[PDB]
């Protein structure tokens, strides 16, 4: 048990830090229930030529399409990820990427500390197919891809083709986490 | 592609549980140089295969920046986190800011903490600060956003010390410390103030000097 008086100094130290300026970049993904829905807060760092980074952050709300049935909701937790590009063709019209991701326990939250319920529809290997479309700075495009992985081990690989609007006049990396 | 995250037994897996129906998501991404991308996605399961549909809209990316110039080289891993102990400490801090005990830090509460820690900041600034970490743009800081901000965080300790040391004699007395902690909204007895002094007071003179302060505060 942390001593009472020290907890006070620590929290006073935190309040001083919280109002101070000068923020680092951080690389983190925190999940937090909101609603019946699951929210994620993610800070990532995109490597740039010459060795700097462009810092980016995003907020995501995940919503279940199961409208009947009790889903056990998690509390606050983190996820560690490593997403690496394995191959690309020329001008990034073809991309192969893989990701390894693991959720991390940081205390009893929301749904107890008992897991929901194993879902017999998600097997040890699963394939995926993807369509992604849109625009960046007004440039329209469409990609499709396919892949596979091991959902219980957190590993997956995706092969993606830019089927319209290629070559993209922007870096494919900004789409990497969107499929 | 959230279905492929290894979830330990004790953390409910929101994604795997959602099948056969699946799930959707909406996402807003801000780059530090101004680019913004909005994404909507559907994840479905059709004949044993996972099927994704995504719609993206990015704007305001600098024409001369690395994204539009294609000078990027992939993503760093995402591996930083807080501990359970840190989250419990940060919750105690948060309540100093959340004096109505509602769940949200209004710009009113941030200004009062900054005021009692001696700061003199405008709405011009209290909105800049809150916007740097307002993930969802409602205009207040909730606890998850506070966590992010904290994780991202000498001259400022010096300022804090000058603020605690009301009479400027170089030493924080029990009475000085009680005044700041009270103004911060801490609920504690006078005994508890003395116990804070005693914790800090390595040289045993009954008061806290600058170096003693630094040690407690860092
Ligand atoms: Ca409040
Ligand atoms: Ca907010
Ligand atoms: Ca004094
Ligand atoms: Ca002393």
């Amino acid at each position: 048990m942390v001593d009472s008086s020290r907890r006070k100094w620590n929290k006073t130290g935190h309040a001083v830090r919280a109002i101070g300026r000068l923020s680092s970049a951080i690389n983190t993904e925190m999940m937090y229930p909101a609603d019946g829905g699951l929210r994620g807060y993610t800070h990532m760092a995109l490597k740039v030529d010459g060795g700097g980074h462009l810092s980016c952050s995003f907020v995501t709300t995940y919503r279940s399409k199961k409208t009947v049935g009790n889903i056990k909701m998690p509390g606050i937790h983190y996820v560690s990820h490593r997403l690496e590009r394995l191959e690309e063709s020329d001008n990034e019209m073809f991309v192969v990427q893989r990701e390894h991701a693991v959720a991390k326990f940081v205390g009893l939250g929301g749904g107890g500390g008992t897991g929901g319920s194993m879902n017999s529809l998600i097997k040890e290997n699963m394939r995926m197919k993807v369509v992604l479309e849109g625009s960046v700075n007004g440039h329209q495009f469409k990609c499709t891809g396919e892949g596979e992985g091991n959902p219980y081990m957190g590993t997956q690989t995706m092969r993606i083709k830019v089927i319209e609007g290629g070559p993209l006049p922007f870096a494919f990396d900004i789409l990497a986490t969107s499929f | 592609s959230r279905t492929f995250i290894k979830y330990p037994k004790g953390i409910p897996d929101f994604f795997k549980q959602s099948f056969p129906e699946g799930f959707t998501w909406e996402r807003v991404t801000r780059y530090e140089d101004g680019g913004v991308i909005t994404v909507m996605q559907d994840t479905s399961l059709e004949d044993g295969c996972l099927v994704y549909h995504a719609q993206v809209r990015g704007v305001n990316f600098p024409s001369n920046g690395a994204v539009m110039q294609k000078k990027t080289k992939g993503w760093e891993p995402t591996r930083d986190q807080l501990t359970e102990e840190q989250i419990a400490e940060f919750k105690e801090a948060f309540s100093l800011f959340d004096k109505d005990g509602d769940g949200t830090i209004t710009t009113k509460e941030l200004g009062t903490v900054m005021r009692s820690l001696g700061q003199n900041p405008t709405e011009a600034e209290l909105q800049d600060m809150i916007n740097e970490v307002d993930a969802d743009g409602d205009g207040t800081i909730d606890f998850p956003e506070f966590l992010i901000m904290m994780a991202r965080k000498e001259e400022e300790i010096r300022e804090a010390f000058r603020v605690f040391d009301k009479d400027g004699n170089g030493y924080i007395s029990a009475a000085e410390l009680r005044h700041v902690m009270t103004n911060l909204g801490e609920k504690l007895t006078d005994e508890e103030v003395d116990e804070m002094i005693r914790e800090a007071d390595i040289d045993g003179d009954g008061q806290v000097n600058y170096e003693e302060f630094v040690q407690m505060m860092t």
